[PDB]
């Protein structure tokens, strides 16, 4: 009995965690998805977001250079 | 009973193939989480929960970067406007 109780809790915690992950992925938010689909779409989303934040940082670095140059032209 | 044996063995192969596909999917997700990358003992529940937390973290990081860039763009417009005022005085 104790062992079956441990096993059902284990399965329920995995179910809960799949739901939470699915609800975190925009491409799945509100849709029907198998476990494989949730995993694969989360993988794609994280990979995309990690690269997207690099793109943002590149733009930030470009802008910081642009503003320093403009400050130098105001000083001159 | 031979039909039940053939059916059982067939389903056993199909279930193994599905488990192996699912494992590859778990490992691909695991490998997007730096703390878990290539950890072959990472449990399913840990991969799932750390993926959700990592998504929240990367989204918060994006918001931080968007805020920084917005302020930099406002500053750029302010500097361009100051330079134009100065050169046209
Ligand atoms: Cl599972």
């Amino acid at each position: 009995a104790h062992h079956n109780a441990l096993e059902r809790k284990r399965r329920d915690h995995i179910k809960d965690s799949f739901h939470s992950l699915r609800d975190s992925v925009p491409s799945l938010q509100g849709e029907k998805a198998s476990r494989a689909q949730i995993l694969d779409k989360a993988t794609e989303y994280i990979q995309y977001m990690r690269r997207k934040n690099h793109t943002h940082q590149q733009d930030i670095d470009d802008l910081k250079r642009q503003n320093a140059l403009l400050e130098q032209q105001v000083r001159a | 009973h031979h039909e039940e044996n053939v059916k059982r063995r067939t389903h056993n192969v199909l279930e193994r193939q599905r488990r192996n596909e699912l494992k590859r999917s778990f490992f691909a997700l695991r490998d997007q989480i730096p703390e878990l990358e290539n950890n072959e003992k990472a449990p399913k529940v840990v991969i799932l929960k750390k993926a959700t937390a990592y998504i929240l973290s990367v989204q918060a990081e994006e918001q931080k970067l968007i805020s920084e860039e917005d302020l930099l763009r406002k500053r750029r417009e302010q500097l361009k406007h100051k330079l134009e005022q100065l050169r046209n005085s």
